[PDB]
């Protein structure tokens, strides 16, 4: 082709909010994400996507858009019972170096447990053992008992766990009602 | 040779590229579309598809050059249909019509380096996007909600703001936003205010907290009261829940509360 081809200059691109997203600063956005909810994290490299996969084992990396535009999709809650059944405030914790924290530092791994985990009935088996003996905290055990009395049973596991909890509490209190947990059980039965 | 471009009877953004070659039947035409409008609406319901054919190995930034920055704050770029564009006209969409077919495009690319492949620009509408903890603090605290997603700005009907508000409301428990977050009656809010009120039970927001929880979740207030009335045993207001007598602290608990007409 002897004739030189006319070359149109591409227009100067302007980035969006989506393409200016850094996954390193999105730990307060990704953590409260619910199930089947997308959290776009902007462009991502291979080392960065491996790092994100390690820091968020509960999520999945979905390449939504070209240029590495990825999003995280929550798949399951990996929170263990001992870590987040003993408190109502904590929703997720960063685990690293064999220790648990509520503050983010580099190299940590997110661990989130189900919203209103107590209402589901997973915490009953743990707090039943934790609320007898020297490990009895009055606030947490009392609030757990009170919220167990007023519980919206949505799933079959909910009713099953509630019935097991009532049976175990009744048996333990028939054994002895002077223990603080049976005192709280009797108080909330009266209430 | 004999390269030319002519606008057609359609809109100005679409044109015809004309080749006049020595071979008589290569004197042909190709309908190509290049965009020159900054979009402020949707080409199709719920989506924007500018005619910019983003070629492979090219920065995605240019794909957003055709959208107003205000309108693009809540659109995300996804993969589009495969397309072809001239290398010397990066992003000139090629219409696969009549003799134009992807096989012909591949043959032309093999013959000469005036053709590249890629994907059509495709923006979908989901919601606004946050990128740092400062924007989350702005959205959840409701100080500045000009650009905040529905999930983080929905008047505390979902637990997306629970973690931030848990620490935010310990500084100022009397904030109307904190009380309206408490009024959602989720466990983090009630436990945070139980911890707050175990030390400041003599404050107005604790009266409102007690009015909110009871009678469904009284267990989050009683505990708080207990703590307060075991720390401030000298408070004249804890003298019904915690009687000053050393042996008789539960003197007026339960139905006995009515034996003292001050309680």
């Amino acid at each position: 082709v002897s004739v030189e081809l006319p070359k149109r200059d591409p227009p100067p691109g302007v980035p969006t909010d989506e393409m200016l997203l850094n996954v390193d600063k999105m730990h307060d956005v990704i953590a409260p994400a619910k199930l089947l909810e997308y959290v776009h994290i902007g462009p991502l490299a291979k080392d960065k996507e491996d790092k994100v996969k390690k820091r968020y084992p509960e999520f999945r990396l979905v390449n939504t858009g070209p240029g590495g535009l990825s999003a995280l999709l929550r798949q399951s809650y990996n929170g263990t019972a001992p870590n987040c059944c003993r408190t109502f405030n904590r929703t997720h914790y960063w685990k690293k170096d064999g220790k648990i924290s509520d503050k983010y530092e580099e190299g940590a791994v997110l661990e989130s447990c189900w919203p209103d985990v107590h209402d589901t009935g997973k915490c009953d088996v743990d707090l039943f053992d934790w609320c007898q003996g020297d490990t009895f905290d009055r606030n947490i055990c009392h609030q757990w008992i009170g919220s167990a009395f007023n519980r919206s049973n949505r799933t079959v596991e909910g009713q099953q766990s509630l019935i097991n909890l009532y049976n175990k509490m009744q048996t333990l209190c028939s054994k002895d009602a002077s223990v603080p947990i049976c005192e709280s059980f009797l108080h909330h039965l009266r209430a | 040779n004999r390269i030319k471009i002519a606008p057609g009877i359609a809109d100005i953004r679409d044109k015809y590229m004309e080749l006049g070659f020595n071979y008589p039947e290569y004197n042909r035409a190709v309908k190509f579309a290049e965009e020159s409008y900054t979009y402020y609406y949707e080409t199709s319901p719920g989506e924007i598809k500018p005619k910019f054919c983003l070629i492979d190995g090219m920065s995605i930034d240019h794909c957003s050059s055709f959208i107003v920055p205000e309108f693009a704050k809540q659109y995300v770029l996804i993969h589009g249909e495969p397309c072809s564009s001239f290398k010397f006209r990066p992003g000139s969409l090629i219409y696969y019509q009549n003799e134009v077919t992807p096989e012909y495009i591949k043959d032309l690319k093999h013959a000469t380096d005036y053709i590249a492949s890629g994907q059509r620009c495709h923006f979908i509408k989901k919601d606004y996007l946050l990128g740092d903890s400062d924007s989350v603090a702005k959205c959840c605290s409701k100080t500045n909600t000009k650009h905040c997603p529905k999930i983080f700005n929905n008047n505390y009907k979902t637990e997306h703001c629970d973690d931030f508000m848990t620490g935010f409301c310990r500084n100022d428990p009397g904030n109307p936003n904190c009380l309206e977050w408490l009024r959602a009656k989720r466990k983090p809010a009630m436990s945070t205010y139980s911890d707050i009120c175990s030390k400041h039970m003599d404050a107005r927001y604790c009266s409102e907290f007690i009015r909110i929880i009871r009678p469904d979740y009284f267990t989050f207030g009683d505990t708080a009261l207990y703590v307060f009335c075991n720390d401030h045993k000298g408070n004249r207001n804890c003298w019904c829940a915690n009687y000053p007598k050393s042996n008789s602290g539960d003197k007026y608990l339960g139905p006995r509360v009515c034996w003292l007409h001050e309680c």
